[PDB]
């Protein structure tokens, strides 16, 4: 995010996906993601264990550390 | 170990906007 000078509310869309539902699947939503992420492939070594927690909605997804956050994934 | 959770996750369509961090996040080791 070089030369920052804007605050979009698109990220929400990410959370909107999780938020729309029950936060019950917040940090547990990303965790599962890492499952795929980690997988060497393009990142041989990693800390699936650490990267998991550490991760971070983005941050952005939403903007509430009071709910939870973790590493997500895409198709 | 909620199935709906894991389900909804994939069942839906793993977000993309996250694909950024989610992916980029991998980084973490400057040469």
């Amino acid at each position: 995010q070089s030369g920052p000078q804007q605050g979009p509310w698109l990220r929400e869309q990410c959370c909107n996906e999780l938020y729309q539902e029950d936060q019950v699947c917040v940090c547990p939503t990303l965790k599962q993601a890492a499952k795929s992420v980690r997988v060497q492939g393009q990142h041989g070594p990693f800390q699936s264990t650490r990267i998991y927690q550490i991760a971070k909605n983005l941050p952005n997804v939403c903007n509430m550390k009071q709910i939870g956050t973790c590493p997500f994934i895409a198709i | 170990q909620p199935q709906k959770c894991q389900r909804e996750f994939q069942q839906e369509q793993h977000l993309r906007a996250c694909q950024q961090w989610i992916r980029q996040q991998l980084a973490g080791s400057p040469f």
